RNA sequence: UAGGGAUCGGGUGGUGUUUUUUUA
RNA sequence: GGCCGGUCCGGAUUUCCAACGGGGCCUUUCCUU
């Protein structure tokens, strides 16, 4: 195993080039999300396209915070929903050809990836316990 | 692992192969006290602080005065009657080396906690 | 040279002059053997920052890549001094032209702890942070012969004598020691037929020095297999090293030759 | 070979990987771009990662690609 | 194009509106 | 020791017992203590107690400055001021002037040779210290030389001998001692201590140090007061050292001091010429305050005191018109100081007065705020003390100086051969009545689109503060009055006017109809209720009612209060007046409540006059009601309350 | 200066009140480090005359 | 006119009116200076003389000061001339130090906090600028680390990785 | 214990040949 | 503790600058908690 992640930069007063105003970008993220985007896909697309550096340090706050405070929250976080329907696609997969033994094998894995974090956020209680794989 | 003992796992064997610079992340403060005290006692030279903001990384440049470091785990109490002994079979001579350790009042080792008439629990050694 | 460099007589009990650029400490220093008001000092700036003490101030300092061990300025011609940095080679630097190294010498393996010149102004000494001492002539770069011994270690602080026939080296495992320069003279006075047969034969050598077994018996030394092994694989990266150069000064439109006296220089305040 | 585990050279800083130096930074780099249908500045990221629309004269600027998206060859960019 | 039919719970809110319309 | 350890150590988080209280104390308790027999051996003991071990520069001077609290606190109580104290400070520079092989010995460890050797001296400079500024109890008609002949062979050796740390204090107690006529052998102490100061500013290569600094000021007084100083090469070398060091003046001070006594000595040195030169500019640029007095002292007494070249002695001057431009706005202010000197404390103020005189001119126009006023106060200066020819043509070339002739008009009256002055006021008055052309009236035509550069306007109205000709600048001056702080103006001039000397119905309705389309407009208030007291009269006080009840956004409240206050037969008049001032019955809506409590206290026939009004107003807001009932702005009626919170 | 173009246009007495044929002195200055840079420039430069004697 | 309620300083009215000026010079600015309001100005002197002003801004308008800061400030030096001048917030505490340092040095950058510990005990602590505005910026590094020391009562030294 | 030469997968940069050009 | 007159030809008056220490004190003002 290696690495491959970003390196954020030292600056937090950032970037100097930002001619736009700090209220349009949280306009452009209320937007995307009631346009029904993912946190990790309304920060890539105000990344690239209307270019910020990150809205954390460009605003004040993470972008969960702001969708938390313009009412537009998930009920699952993002990581859960993903590897939820990711579990669920290989279940169908399988189910349609059952003799897949290294789909078993990756099923096994993602449940107990699933199981991981699962039990992280029921110890930390954003959804709320009594829950086991929907 | 702790993050004080790879820290000095590696400047012990980085001036073992005989380096003169060495890097250290995360570089805690307790890290830059118990390297402090030993550039106060004369083991290791000057030493940067480069500070991004995730941990920091202590660069400590050293010549080959410094053969072991090492740190106690776990860190236990000890008393005034204790370190002469904890001396005795942490050091390899008497008067030679230090005991450091957390003392209340400071962090010091050993002759400067019995000196300000403290103690405290037991945390490394260099000699 | 503390953590400010500072001025002062053994007439009064206080720093007569602060003497620093700004706010960086000052490794060593050394004065001037002549100009004597001239002196020069080494700070962990990486850097050699010379002072005036007529006009009292600092007057030039560059910065080097790695960290200036000692200085030692020349006897004789009062205006070359010799850094030894932390890089393993040693620099013959002027002082009117702080550009160029005029002189890089280069055999080492580990970092050069100290030097000084011989009083005769010809032939300087280099004691590093490897087991071994060596010294080296004026004008040529690399090794005139190697001392080393088993007991010595770390070996930080090497002096001549002030008649030029002695090397001192005070090592780090406590002793210190006496070597004679030329290591084949003895030091006895001479009847004049065995003054005019070494002198003879010392004139012999040098100018038979380039036939090619004169040269291996004269270059053939015994280095603790420490020191053969840094210097054989520092061979082999360093040959590596100019390789891949050769490829990319093959293919690139200009990557400009450097001097290998003006490689290690990474800048210079007052650039003329 | 043998370097001052300090402040190196830029030459070998901006030579080494971006995350072994001493304190890591970015290599990506914003730039603007003039979309050639309606001449109007909008700006884009380096390591596009998407399909940027100038909204204006909607046509296309970059393609992704596995590292820096390429431009849509009539287009043009400041650095910045 | 990667939009979501999941994931809010405004989109809760119309589920819930469609589960009990339906 | 420990607590003082742990007070100004690192790992020792907090408590609000933290600032060290100490070392006033001492200072404060030597005022009870001071015996000077016995408690305050029992003070300076336990000082040697800890100085006879080890002690840091750190230590060393805390120590140092303790024992200048000790000394404060002598300043403050000086027990007894005979002599007691001066026999115990003589007192104490009196004191301050085969066997190993059955020895068994363990544990060794071995001690350093600092221990004894260090507080050898250092206890020694110490209590020379102390003692030194014991002797520099400074009480008057203590010192005689009867009293201080004992003392001189003491601080004769603590002079040259000492290292640096009493030697300054030293030849302060000289700088003291200067003035007593001593013996023979102390006046040559005195000298001799000249020479070492000298020798002083031989070795030491800066002079910008506490014991140059210092050892100047002795040789100021030496150069000042002795019968002959002498070695004038010497000091010219001693000059010749000190003038590479003003390109930084920092406590130089001292070296003024010394540079204000060879001066004011007037002795001939060519160097002097070139420090002159660096102190003029010094005194410019410097960035401090003092320095640059003193500097302008020193330059001032050399320009005044000393001869010059014939080319020189105005090439100087050229330099201070060169540096009247200078672009920080004091070191400006210093140069008018300087030139404020020259025309004070001469024909030579004749002969410099015309180009100090545009010079001061074009510094009158100049940006910068505050010194304006100093360039009006130099100008009215040179111009009363100025000759007769010097004043004919500068008053010529301030008339015949268009916004340029305005301004040179302007000052030229503001300066203001009466007669002639009242020539220039008739060319004034050539300029200011074709200086009054529909200006107050575009004034009011701006305020009537907002509702809906007037240079020669001040210029005229600094004439009109100036000054049937004047009856024709009086109506001028109200066709300007009905560039705000103008019209105020114009509104002051216009209620001076009409207070020397229909119409006053006009000027109280002008007056009135500016504060709806300042302190200025306060006293143009006051003035026109002091008109309309003055004065169809029920048909104007009814005008000026409406007018109040047109006026009830500060200025316009505090106007309307004041009008008021200025109705108030007490209710016949001012049945049309209380029409706005009860329905005012936010600090501005504060001193609004205020103004109607006090509208309120300051009355029967007023009182029903009053219930009447206020029947008269839930009238009207019946009426108002039943308009917005007619009509029915549904969510605009919540929108102003949305929109605030 | 604008002043003195509008005031000194018509007598002939000019050399009495004009004396300003020079143009301004006296900079700003510049600041404390950058004055140390150079003036220590200037003694780089007189050191390196002063060694240019031993040179021979 | 857009001060705080407290009574100013005579250089206060004069900045002001500075500001009221390149306000009566409008019609170049759009309409940036506007929303503009200061806590409080304080003027004090370097080691080197002369003097710097720190403006109090009640921080939205840090970021309202947006790309209008270095127009103004070389306006204000030549208005106001030869006093360097700079832009401040106001009230862990850590962070604090840290943003009045980030908004004190300027919009240039910074790159990176060095504290190396000597061998004496005591502490060197460096701060390291961008690569950018050096011929502006190096004439006011004593400056920012006189205006730091004082209102912080830390030390700092400022560097550039550069010659100088 | 470290160093070196390759090679596979990805990326960055260089600037010569294979390549091509208004279809992607 | 230093720097400036203005009373008279060195004793009393005064301004500013520094160093200690003294006093009122600037920041939870709007909100359940
Ligand atoms: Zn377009």
């Amino acid at each position: 195993k290696g690495i491959s992640s970003s390196a954020i930069p030292y600056s937090r007063n950032a970037p100097a080039w930002f001619k736009l105003s700090s209220e349009s970008v949280i306009e452009q993220i209320v937007k995307y999300a009631r346009k029904g985007l993912t946190p990790s896909q309304i920060g890539v697309l105000l990344r690239d396209a209307h270019g910020v550096t990150q809205a954390r340090v460009i605003t004040g706050n993470k972008i969960m915070r702001i969708l938390k405070s313009n009412g537009l929250a998930p009920e699952i976080p993002e990581d859960l929903y993903y590897l939820i329907k990711k579990a669920v696609s290989v279940r169908k997969h399988l189910e349609r050809n059952r003799k897949d033994k290294d789909a078993k094998f990756r099923l096994i894995l993602i449940e107990s990836r699933i199981h991981r974090l699962a039990r992280y956020y029921r110890t930390v209680a954003v959804l709320p316990p009594n829950w086991k794989y929907e | 692992s702790s993050v004080l003992a790879d820290a000095l796992n590696a400047i012990n064997n980085a001036e073992k192969t005989g380096k003169r610079q060495v890097l250290l992340r995360p570089s805690s403060k307790v890290i830059i006290k118990f390297l402090q005290v030993m550039q106060k006692h004369g083991y290791i030279g000057e030493f940067e602080y480069i500070d991004d903001h995730r941990s920091g990384k202590i660069v400590v440049q050293l010549n080959g005065r410094l053969n072991k470091c090492g740190v106690i785990s776990p860190r236990f109490n000890v008393k005034i009657g204790d370190i002469e002994k904890w001396t005795a079979n942490l050091l390899p001579a008497r008067q030679f080396g230090y005991v450091i350790l957390t003392t209340s009042a400071g962090i010091m080792d050993h002759e400067e906690a019995r000196r300000k008439h403290v103690s405290g629990k037991i945390l490394g050694f260099v000699y | 040279g503390g953590a400010k460099i500072h001025l002062w007589d053994v007439n009064r009990l206080k720093p007569v002059s602060d003497l620093s650029w700004g706010a960086d400490n000052i490794t060593s220093l050394k004065f001037n053997q002549n100009e004597t008001d001239i002196l020069a000092s080494t700070g962990s700036d990486n850097s050699i920052v010379l002072y005036d003490l007529r006009t009292n101030s600092p007057t030039q300092k560059i910065v080097q890549t790695m960290r200036t061990n000692a200085i030692c300025w020349n006897p004789m011609e009062a205006f070359n001094f010799v850094t030894a940095n932390e890089d393993h080679n040693a620099y013959y630097y002027d002082m009117r032209n702080l550009s160029r190294s005029l002189n890089v010498f280069k055999d080492h393996v580990s970092a050069v702890m100290d030097v000084d010149f011989s009083p005769t102004g010809d032939e300087i000494v280099t004691g590093s942070y490897d087991k071994s001492i060596r010294i080296y002539k004026t004008n040529h770069g690399h090794s005139r012969e190697i001392y080393h011994t088993k007991r010595m270690q770390h070996v930080f602080q090497v002096k001549y004598s002030m008649d030029s026939k002695y090397i001192i080296s005070g090592s780090d495992d406590g002793n210190v020691r006496l070597w004679r320069s030329k290591a084949w003279e003895r030091s006895n006075v001479k009847t004049t037929r065995e003054k005019n047969k070494l002198e003879y034969d010392e004139k012999l050598k040098e100018r038979f020095r380039h036939m090619p077994e004169i040269k291996r018996i004269s270059r053939h030394r015994h280095v603790p297999q420490v020191i053969k092994k840094a210097q054989e694989i520092k061979n082999i990266e360093l040959s590596s090293i100019k390789r891949r150069e050769a490829n990319e000064r093959r293919t690139r439109k200009d990557m400009p030759y450097i001097s290998e006296r003006k490689k290690q220089i990474v800048g210079t305040v007052h650039k003329y | 070979l043998v370097q001052d585990l300090l402040h190196p050279t830029a030459a070998s800083e901006a030579r080494k990987h971006k995350l072994k130096t001493l304190v890591q930074g970015p290599r990506s780099y914003f730039l603007d771009v003039k979309c050639p249908g309606c001449l109007n500045i909008t700006t884009v990221f380096s390591h596009a990662q998407t399909a940027v629309t100038c909204e204006s004269c909607s046509t296309i600027l970059c393609t992704p690609t596995g590292g820096k998206a390429k431009l849509s060859e009539g287009t043009s960019f400041r650095r910045k | 194009k990667k939009a979501k039919k999941d994931f809010y719970r405004f989109q809760v809110r119309e589920r819930k509106k469609q589960e009990i319309n339906q | 020791g420990f607590a003082g350890e742990e007070k100004d150590s690192e790992n020792y988080h907090t408590k609000v017992k933290e600032i060290k209280s100490n070392k006033s104390y001492d200072a404060g308790e030597i005022l009870a203590s001071n015996i000077s027999l016995t408690e305050f051996g029992t003070l300076l003991s336990p000082v040697k107690a800890l100085l006879m071990v080890r002690i840091n520069l750190r230590n060393q001077n805390k120590l140092s400055e303790l024992l200048r609290r000790y000394l404060l606190g002598l300043n403050h109580n000086s027990d007894s001021e005979s002599e007691s104290i001066l026999k115990f400070c003589h007192q104490l520079f009196q004191e301050s002037e085969k066997e190993d092989f059955f020895l068994v010995n363990l544990e060794s460890k071995s001690y350093t040779i600092n221990s004894n050797s260090l507080l050898l001296n250092s206890t020694l400079q110490k209590f020379a210290l102390d003692l030194l500024r014991n002797v520099i109890t400074r009480h008057r008609s203590f010192l005689t030389v009867s009293h201080l002949e004992g003392f001189i062979p003491f601080l004769r050796d603590s002079l040259l001998s000492e290292n640096e740390g009493v030697v300054i204090s030293t030849l302060r107690i000289l700088i003291t001692l200067i003035r007593l006529d001593f013996s023979d052998e102390s006046s040559e102490i005195f000298k001799n201590c000249a020479r070492k100061v000298l020798n002083i500013i031989k070795v030491s290569p800066s002079t910008s140090s506490e014991l140059c600094q210092m050892g100047l000021k002795f040789l100021s007084a030496f150069i000042r007061h002795t019968d002959s100083t002498l070695k004038d090469t010497a000091l010219s070398y001693v000059l010749g050292r000190v003038l590479p060091d003003l390109n930084e003046p920092s406590r130089q001070g001292l070296a003024f001091n010394f540079l204000k006594a060879l001066v004011s000595k007037h002795i001939m040195l060519p160097e002097l010429y070139d420090i002159a030169d660096t102190t003029r500019e010094i005194m410019v640029t410097n960035h401090s305050k003092e320095i640059r007095d003193v500097s302008r002292s020193v330059y001032y007494q050399f320009l005044m005191e000393y001869d010059q070249s014939k080319g020189r002695l105005e090439k100087q001057f050229k330099f201070m018109v060169d540096n009247l431009q200078y672009p920080t706005e004091s070191g400006r202010q210093s140069v008018m100081e300087l030139i404020n000197l020259i025309i004070t404390k001469p024909a030579l103020l004749s002969k410099l007065s015309s180009s100090f005189f545009l010079a001061l001119v074009n510094v009158s126009f100049n940006d910068d705020a505050p010194r304006c006023r100093e360039m009006a106060s130099v100008l009215i200066s040179t111009m009363l003390p100025k000759l007769e020819n010097k004043d004919l043509e500068i008053v010529e070339k301030y008339i015949a100086a268009d916004n340029a002739s305005f301004l040179n008009l302007g000052l030229r009256t503001y300066k203001v051969s009466i007669g002639f002055e009242h020539t220039i006021e008739l060319d004034e008055l050539a300029i200011k009545r074709i200086r009054y052309i529909l200006s107050d009236t575009s004034v009011g035509s701006e305020h009537q689109w907002d509702l809906v550069f007037s240079s020669y306007m001040e210029a005229t109205e600094s004439v009109y503060k100036h000054g049937w000709d004047g009856i024709i600048t009086c109506l001028l001056y109200p066709h300007s009055w009905v560039a705000n702080l103008v019209h105020q103006l114009i509104a002051n001039k216009d209620k001076l006017e009409i207070s020397l000397t229909t119409i006053a119905t006009r000027i109280l309705h002008q007056l009135g109809a500016p504060s709806i389309p300042a302190n200025v407009s306060i006293k143009t208030l006051v003035n026109i209720s002091i008109l309309w007291k003055e004065q169809t009269g029920e048909d104007l006080k009814y005008t000026t009612a409406i007018d109040y009840m047109v006026t009830r956004g500060i200025i316009r409240s505090d106007e309307h209060r004041m009008d008021s206050f200025m109705s108030k037969a007490l209710l016949v008049q001012v049945l049309d007046e209380d029409e706005v001032i009860a329905e005012g019955e936010y600090l501005e809506t504060y001193y609004s409540r205020a103004v109607d409590e006090e509208q309120e206290e300051l009355l029967e026939d007023k009182l029903q006059v009053s219930d009447f009004t206020k029947i008269y107003t839930a009238v009207k807001q019946t009426v108002l009601e039943r308009r917005k009932e007619r009509r029915s702005a549904d969510k605009k009626l919540r929108k102003h309350a949305r929109s605030r919170e | 200066t604008d002043m003195m173009n509008v005031i000194d246009d018509r007598q002939v007495i000019e050399n009495a009140n004009l004396l300003k044929g020079k143009s301004s002195t006296y900079e700003v200055p510049l600041p404390q480090r950058i004055q140390q840079r150079h003036d220590r420039k200037a003694a780089y430069e007189i050191s390196r005359q002063e060694v240019s004697k031993w040179n021979d | 006119a857009k001060i705080l309620s407290q009574a100013p300083t005579e250089l206060e009215l004069q900045v002001a009116q500075a500001f009221v000026e390149l306000e009566n010079s409008s019609p170049e600015l759009k309409a940036e200076l506007r929303p503009l309001q200061f806590k409080s100005i304080r003027e004090i002197d370097v080691a080197g003389g002369k003097k710097a002003l720190a403006i109090f801004v009640p921080v939205p308008s840090l970021a309202g000061f947006h790309k209008v800061q270095t127009k103004l400030t070389r306006e204000l030096e030549k208005k106001f001339q030869d006093r360097h001048v700079i832009f401040l917030a106001e009230r862990t505490l850590t962070a604090v130090h840290d943003k009045i340092l980030e908004d004190l040095v300027f919009p240039t950058e910074i790159v990176g906090k060095r504290v190396r510990y000597l061998v004496g005990g005591n502490k060197i602590q460096k701060v390291l600028l961008d690569s950018k505005d050096v011929q502006q910026i190096d004439y006011k590094l004593e400056s920012f680390q006189a205006v730091y020391n004082k209102l912080t009562g830390k030390q700092i030294v400022f560097e550039i990785p550069s010659e100088t």
